[PDB]
């Protein structure tokens, strides 16, 4: 039922119903913190507990703040600019958030960095899926 | 004697449980042989009376021999029971706790799934001969010496090669 | 069934055990053969139900590759014990160098 | 049958555990409940990393159980078509379970 | 089955005790001293009145133990060789188990772990040099105990207990294996842990050995499975190498012959006990595992040899 | 997907057989020496058929031919024949090494009021050919449709056309 | 020969268990070339009936089976009762 | 030590892989997995210092886990099938756990941790063994069960195996965890084309060998632990400067030489897949192997850097270590790509 | 690779072994063996992928041989609606499940 | 005298085991005769049992061919009482 909400995102077009576009990559970049944090722990062992579960909350946050501002910034510029087919509403969400993971690491050179990869990470997604050969390739040859 | 195998499996979980949350290892030698006590009643109920029994006499030897290593080398000064530390008797109730939920979400839930409760006893042999006089799995076993012969020239190479291991790593 | 569904919650226990280091790397190597008995138990109801003779010494030779792996594991730890004193896994911290 | 001898053998033994404690007096002080080396103090706590030498022959009982657990279906084995394969195997394999032996007892194993 | 298990483990117990009083009495004519006569009439009275003293005598719960696995083990123990005692095959056994030989050398592995259950969780230095000399007499006598048991038993050729009964009703099995008995007699000293073999309740090695710390009832349990242990392979040794006359009408003749046969079995073993200086455990495992581990091994090959050589196989 | 089917209970009732270890035992080798074209023939019909529905008639004559040894054994050797089970029936173990000496005794009654000859070392083991009215069935084994191999590829081994076809490379 | 006769002399003088190990392995060495019963009991473990030997379509070919039992031509164990 | 023990251990370890590729039967090619892991590790001890106990005990915990999940997917196919071999219409869970098994088993990111620390522990003379020789063992059930896995899988395995073997090798400066990360995104790279060419993963498996067995001849003969002690190759022997130079690059996958080949035939059977950009994130995320094996050449060939006084007594004494299979195994890896199509 | 060692030598070490329809130690049958000996028969010379579609019905026929699945659900329930029918009251107590049976034989 | 008592058992195990293997087609006859007879049983008390329930064919078997399945030990004796399905399941096993 993960799969079935998670594919929610795909057949309403852009431009219409921003808040379960924004609840399906908000959950996205919680599950993706929750095991980025998880690889974190089993990396760096924090001193405490309290230290460890200070880690994976400020990391989950973080990796949802980044998601859910994605989402809201890539359905607000597909509000004013009514092109459900453009990767330029997926550029201007991926710099918007890579700025949100630069600004909660607090630094500028890290924004814009996350800017330009996050922003041509995004506008690869929405054109992979636009023309529509896949990422994980079944085998056919 | 219906729910014969089903209760001893829930015990061989309560043992591996106890073998899982990982005391200072006398304890579970302890568990451990008591698991394999377990385990050797699962297959002495079946019918196969020679497996589980054989492997209850090899796993009563090797847990004598490495509880012999567990009081020798892998101890310290406080030794941690599973009453001694409150996570591992925490964990423990958290772990019967949830076998209890486990036994109930197939009992009475949903009931969907290939494991079921209601098929005990009944789903334990599925056919045994009833007529015949080679169903003892002494025979079975023996098929190494006479069908089998490849894994058992491999497994015997593999014991001499391995007292060649231990006379090369122990000196 | 319910005795092999009980079996594979022992043996993703007995994972979860051997995949966490709490006191001893010994009782990590009991939890591998407590992992690797359960593994007989599945093997020897699957070859004792569906009534195949020929395919009951692999519980022998599972036993045999089973205790001849803890074996070379003791000796190992006999190396490590008389090398370090205890034979903690959190003193083994000098192979990031 | 087996299971209800053992079950009224350790419910017997239970009860002659009860009857073992419960049936003196009950006072215990910490001069009396303190362990035994003879009657001192502890010089050492019991639980300490022993330092024993016959670790290589117990791993040769170990090696040694391992191979008398493949001795261990013969009875049934003998009663076979393939007697000269099972004879020459089986020949092989205790033969070299003796050698493995044979060199520890060369190169100091038993010691 | 319930008058039955009851007149099989009540004279068994009793026959244990006074098992005790004639090894003490023919122990003590071998000191030459006449033996505990005064409190019975001739002495049949005094192993009772030790499992009866041992009851009131007080039990130990130490500080450094762990209570539970201490008082887990000598119940286990208790159980272990009164439970050893039901696939002896007898006229007629009770428990008329298919592979009970392996049963009873898995449960006589048994034996040598309560004693180290005992020496760890006694938490005494003596008793963690017994416990690990218990280890050393089950490195000793283990793989040796299966190949006696397996290689004699190649002649038999089934591991029923039953079948070995059938087979030697005119003549003994010690006449068809002579080194065999004496090398089984030999290793069934270490598995009964007798003065020969006695390396781990020693009163000139340590203090006793594994009974360190345990007074009284456990104490009691510890010494019961003993000298049950004692009569039980002394009924091992009867009952595979020596064959007595079976009648099938008449089972009380074959039982008086097993009684006569494990009186003098029984005899030799506390003579045998009594005789010898005791041992060290690094010529325990030096004779066993460099010169009778072989022999074992080589006679072993030879019973290979044997149904081959001559006259087919054995049954089923 | 199918139902499967089964005789009704009063096809499947016989003249039913109630008859013990020690007068099967005790004349097993008396049993199958005078019922033995049946036997196998009966033997014949499960092994090559896998089919209990189709050995009915084949179980009733074998059962009334039992039935008619046991009643010849009733009428004809009653004495020697319940001295020999009621002896034979005290061993456990039910092996013929207790009972040899009134097993002469049954020999002597079988060849004074039967006649027959007891049957020999080694002679029920073999293998034996016995005729069948039945016709065999061309699909014993009641198989589903075969399915069809791969079609091969036939004719001479040509080259590599134009080289060996690899980007560049000729 | 007289240094290897002088070796396993003072052998069987001083430590001769190892060495009657290895008389009596190569005693089981030297058994089944001589042996005049080691072809019985493969065919003794072959005449004993653990299964049933199924009784085959009678198509009058020859007669190399027998279509009765207790007649003793055919493969008999008249030899092997005898032994 | 013993030459009796160390020829039955190296016929131990021929005989693993020997046996792990002529069994049929899965449960025999586990037992063949057991082989080269139980002969392998005292060789692993050998030595007897402390870093090699702690490497031949890691080595022992994270294969043993590697080898009872391995027998789980194998004990879990005979209770759902009922034969050994691995069938096409069973489950993905057991192929999943066979393949998560193979890949702990073999080095595959993320399970890297284990390898840079067991090839920190031993000398090179083992290290070829322990590197190379120990993936012909697990790549020797893969060819058999490969169109059985889940593709999503293997190139998420294969990804994360180009990503962290690309990133774990830069700031890690000894010679065998280099070479470790080396094996970890050439692991990577060998376990990207397993769903659609059992021939091209069995060719680029060859090719890491011809690879990796020259450079670890190569740095077995001068005992090179560290980037300084490859440094010091033009005082002590100036020889196989120019060969490594040829050997590092073509290591590197540049064009002229035949490392290239791999990720030439890798892309050739990925854009077949129409896989556009899982296939471009690992063929550009390849060059930071190049940047750590430039910082090689870099620091062995084509700048000379400070040597000790103590390396013209390397000068003065005379060499005769290397062997015929150092120069062969070194040219024909690295000058046969006018043998492109006669590869695969 | 796979390699080929025994087929090219043509001496099975573990190929006759490899399925449940293999030769047994005194020929005791396991279980659907014929079940899997008319999938082996099914399934050679077909290949794999296209055993999976022609070989589907007797594969499923053989599974379900083998785990009994449908067979468990049709005995779970048969027993739930006899003991829904035990508390209804429709139900007979049965003569031939009650012990009470004539025995044959 | 052990080479003559081998020979003399292997000839009372050949004696016994040819009065087994007369002895079988009267068992054999006898086994068919109760397993399709406690089958009609189950077939008889299925259609008094599901009778109300749709789509549920009394005498139904899920196996595809029209081989004869060979019976289990729950569809044989899984309507009947919990202690012949013990004595039959238990019934080898646990005479001990």
């Amino acid at each position: 039922m993960v799969k079935r909400f998670f594919e929610s995102y795909h057949e309403v077009p852009d431009g219409t119903q921003c808040h379960r576009k924004t609840y399906i990559t908000t959950a996205l970049g919680g599950i993706c913190g929750i095991i980025g944090s998880a690889y974190s722990v089993s990396l760096n062992p924090a001193d405490s507990t309290l230290e460890a579960v200070a880690r994976v909350g400020r990391y989950t946050f973080t990796a949802a703040a980044i998601g859910a501002m994605f989402g809201l910034t890539t359905c607000v510029s597909a509000q004013v600019r009514e092109k459900p087919d453009d990767p330029l509403n997926y550029f201007i969400g991926g710099c918007a958030g890579g700025l949100t993971l630069g600004a909660r690491t607090h630094s500028y050179g890290t924004a814009a960095m996350g800017c330009v990869y996050m922003g041509t990470a995004a506008a690869l997604f929405k054109i992979g899926k636009l023309e529509g050969w896949e990422l994980f390739p079944t085998p056919k040859v | 004697m219906n729910n014969y195998i089903f209760v001893l499996s829930s015990l061989f979980l309560v043992g591996c449980l106890g073998l899982a949350l990982k005391p200072s290892p006398i304890y579970g030698g302890l568990g451990l042989i008591v698991s394999g006590f377990v385990g050797c009643l699962m297959v002495l109920g079946f019918g196969g009376s020679f497996l589980g029994l054989m492997v209850f006499l090899i796993y009563l030897g090797g847990m004598l021999v490495v509880f012999g290593y567990t009081t020798a080398m892998a101890t310290e000064e406080y030794p941690e029971t599973w009453g001694s530390n409150w996570l591992i008797l925490g964990f423990l109730v958290l772990g019967v706790i949830m076998e209890v939920f486990l036994i109930c979400v197939l009992n009475y839930y949903d009931e969907v799934g290939v494991i079921n409760l209601d098929g005990l006893g009944d789903w334990l042999m599925y056919e045994v001969d009833d007529v015949g006089v080679m169903l003892e799995g002494g025979i079975g076993v023996a098929a190494m010496y006479s069908c089998a012969t490849w894994m058992m020239v491999v497994a015997g190479w593999s014991l001499f090669a391995g007292i060649f291991i231990i006379i090369e790593i122990t000196r | 069934p319910s005795t092999f569904f009980n079996l594979t919650m022992a043996f993703s226990l007995s994972l979860l055990g051997t995949l966490m280091f709490r006191s001893h790397l010994m009782s990590t190597l009991l939890c591998l053969e407590g992992m690797v008995l359960s593994l007989f138990i599945m093997t020897s109801v699957t070859s004792l139900n569906s009534n195949s003779m020929s395919s009951m010494p692999i519980p022998i030779t599972i036993l045999v590759f089973a205790a001849c792996e803890a074996a070379v594991g003791l000796a190992l730890l006999v190396k490590v014990s008389n090398t370090y004193g205890t034979d903690y896994v959190q003193n083994l911290n000098l192979l990031q160098c | 049958n087996l299971y209800t001898v053992i079950f009224i053998n350790i419910l017997l033994s239970l009860t002659l555990i009860l009857v073992a404690f419960w049936l003196p007096q009950m006072n215990l002080y910490s001069e009396k409940a303190n362990p035994y080396e003879c009657g001192f103090d502890p010089t050492s706590s019991a639980r300490l990393p022993f330092s024993m030498k016959f670790f290589l022959v117990a791993i040769t009982f170990l090696l040694f159980d391992l191979e008398i657990a493949l001795l261990l279906p013969l009875p049934w084995a003998i009663q076979t078509i393939k007697t000269s394969t099972m004879m020459i195997m089986a020949f092989i394999l205790v033969t070299i379970l003796s050698l493995g032996l044979a060199y520890e007892w060369t190169q100091k194993g038993l010691e | 089955f319930f008058i039955n298990i009851l007149t099989l483990l009540v004279p068994i117990l009793i026959a244990m005790a006074f098992l005790t009083l004639v090894e003490r009495k023919i122990l003590g004519y071998m000191q030459l001293r006449k033996g505990p006569n005064i409190v019975g009439p001739y002495g049949i009275l005094q192993p009772f009145a030790d499992a009866m003293k041992l009851f009131m005598k007080e039990p130990m719960r130490p500080l450094t133990t762990s209570m539970s696995l201490f008082i887990i083990a000598p119940t286990l123990s208790l159980t272990l060789a009164l439970s050893l005692w039901v696939p002896l095959p007898m006229p007629h056994p009770l428990i008329n188990l298919n592979l009970g030989i392996l049963f009873i050398l898995a449960t006589s592995s048994l034996s040598v772990y309560s004693i180290l259950w005992s020496g760890w969780a006694s938490n005494s230095k003596y008793s963690l040099f017994g416990a690990l000399r218990a280890v050393a007499q089950t490195i000793s006598y283990e793989v040796t105990m299966a190949i006696i048991l397996l290689s004699v038993l190649l002649m038999n050729g089934s591991y029923s207990l039953q079948t070995l009964i059938t087979t030697q009703e005119h003549m003994w099995l010690l006449l068809p294996a002579w080194p065999m008995a004496m090398m089984w007699f030999i290793s069934t000293l270490a598995e009964t842990n007798r003065a020969p073999f006695d390396l781990t309740e020693g009163e000139s090695e340590l203090v006793s050995g594994f009974n360190v710390e345990y007074a009284a009832g456990p104490f009691a349990l510890f010494f019961m499975a003993e000298y049950t242990n004692i009569i039980l392979m002394n009924a091992l040794t009867t009952i595979i190498f020596l064959g007595p006359l079976y009648y099938i009408n008449l089972p009380e003749l074959y039982s008086t012959n097993f009684m006569m046969e494990a009186l003098l079995l029984s005899s030799t073993f506390l003579w045998i006990r009594a005789s010898y200086p005791r041992f060290r455990y690094d010529q325990l495992m030096h004779l066993l595992w460099k010169n009778f581990l072989p022999l074992t091994l080589a006679l072993c090959m030879w019973h290979i040899s044997l149904p081959i050589f001559t006259a087919g196989v054995p049954p089923y | 997907p199918g139902i499967v089917e089964l005789p009704t209970l009063e096809e499947l009732k016989v003249e039913e057989v109630k008859v013990s270890s020690a007068v099967l035992k005790a004349a097993a080798h008396h049993y199958g020496a005078q019922c033995d074209k049946t036997n196998k023939e009966f033997m014949l019909c499960r092994w090559e058929e896998k089919d209990p529905r189709r050995c009915l008639k084949e179980g009733k004559l074998v059962n009334g031919c039992a039935l008619n040894f046991f009643r010849q054994i009733k009428s004809h050797c009653a004495e020697p024949f319940t001295e020999y089970w009621t002896c034979l029936d005290y061993s456990n173990m039910q092996l013929f090494r207790h009972c040899r000496q009134q097993q002469a005794k049954f020999d002597q009654c079988v060849l004074d009021k039967l006649g027959w000859v007891r049957p020999d070392l080694g002679q029920l083991s073999k293998v034996t050919k016995v005729k069948t009215d039945r016709p065999l069935p061309e699909n014993p084994y009641h198989s589903r449709a075969r399915p069809e191999p791969n079609p091969v590829i036939e004719g001479d081994l040509k080259p590599a056309k134009h080289g060996t076809r690899f980007f560049f490379w000729t | 020969a007289g240094r290897i006769s002088a070796f396993l002399k003072n052998a069987w003088a001083k430590e001769p268990v190892l060495v009657v190990s290895f008389s009596v392995w190569g005693l089981a060495i030297i058994m089944p070339m001589i042996s005049p019963y080691t072809k019985y009991a493969s065919m003794i473990n072959k005449a004993t009936p653990y299964n049933y030997p199924v009784p085959v379509r009678d198509d009058g070919n020859m007669p190399d089976v027998p279509s009765h039992p207790q007649d003793p031509l055919g493969p008999s164990l008249d030899w092997l009762k005898n032994l | 030590m013993n030459p009796i023990t160390l020829a039955i251990i190296y016929f131990t370890i021929f005989l693993g892989p020997v046996i792990t590729m002529s069994s049929t039967n899965l449960m025999l090619m586990w037992v063949g997995l057991e082989f080269s892991l139980l002969a392998i590790i005292p060789m692993l001890i050998n030595k007897k210092n402390p870093r090699s106990t702690e490497a031949a005990t890691k080595y022992f915990v994270t294969q043993a886990t590697a080898s009872m999940i391995i027998l789980l997917a194998i004990v879990l196919n005979y209770k759902q099938l009922g034969t050994w071999m691995f069938q096409q219409q069973t489950n993905g869970l057991i192929l999943n756990m066979t393949l998560m098994a193979l890949s702990m088993k073999l080095g595959l990111a993320p399970f890297h941790f284990w390898l840079p620390e067991v090839t920190q522990g031993i000398p090179l003379h083992m290290g070829l063994i322990l590197l190379t020789w120990q993936k012909i063992a697990p790549l020797s059930i893969l060819i058999q069960i490969y169109p059985l896995l889940n593709s999503t899988i293997i190139l998420m395995l294969a990804i994360t195996s180009i990503f962290m073997g690309a990133w774990g090798g830069l700031n890690q400066t000894q010679m065998r965890k280099i070479m470790a990360y080396s094996s970890i995104a050439h692991m990577g790279w060998m376990l990207a084309i397993l769903p659609y060419n059992p021939s091209l993963t069995l060719l680029n498996l060859m090719i890491y060998i011809i690879l990796t067995a020259p450079m670890f001849m190569a740095l077995m003969l001068n005992n090179s632990m560290t980037i300084n002690s490859i440094s010091l190759l033009w005082n002590k022997t100036p020889a196989m400067l120019t060969m490594i130079s040829l050997m590092l690059l073509s290591l590197g996958g540049l064009p002229p030489l035949t490392g290239f080949l791999p990720k030439w035939i890798i892309i050739t059977e990925l854009m077949k897949n129409n896989c556009l950009i899982m296939a471009t994130l690992m063929a550009m995320m390849a060059l930071l192997n190049l940047f750590f094996y430039t910082r090689l050449i870099y620091s062995t060939s084509l700048t000379m850097f400070p040597t000790n006084n103590n390396s013209k007594m390397m000068t003065h004494q005379t060499k005769t270590k290397p062997n015929l299979m150092f120069s062969t195994l070194a040219i024909m890896s690295t000058m046969t790509l006018p043998l492109a199509p006669q590869l695969i | 690779p796979f390699l080929d060692i025994q087929k090219k030598l043509g001496i099975s070490l573990d190929r006759h072994f490899m399925f449940l329809s293999a030769e047994q130690p005194y020929k005791n049958a396991a279980r659907c063996h014929a079940f899997e000996k008319e999938w082996i028969e099914c399934a050679h010379g077909i290949g794999g992928t296209r055993a999976k579609k022609e070989c589907k019905i007797e594969f499923d026929d053989f599974e379900e041989c083998l785990l009994r699945y449908k067979t468990m659900r049709r005995m779970h329930d048969i027993k739930k609606q006899r003991e829904k029918l035990m508390k209804e009251g429709k139900y007979t107590p049965p003569p031939h499940h009650s012990g009470r049976e004539e025995p044959r034989p | 005298r052990m080479m003559r008592w081998n020979q003399e058992r292997r000839r009372l195990l050949i004696e016994d085991l040819e009065a087994r293997i007369a002895l079988m087609p009267l068992f054999q006859a006898e086994k068919d005769r109760r397993t399709l007879q406690i089958l009609r049983e189950n077939l008889e008390e299925e259609a008094i049992i599901m009778k109300d329930v749709p789509n549920w064919k009394v005498g139904e078997s899920v196996f595809h061919t029209t081989r004869w399945v060979p019976p289990l030990i729950g569809e044989m004796y899984g309507l009947r009482t919990k202690e012949e399905m013990s004595n039959a399941n238990f019934g080898f096993t646990w005479y001990t």
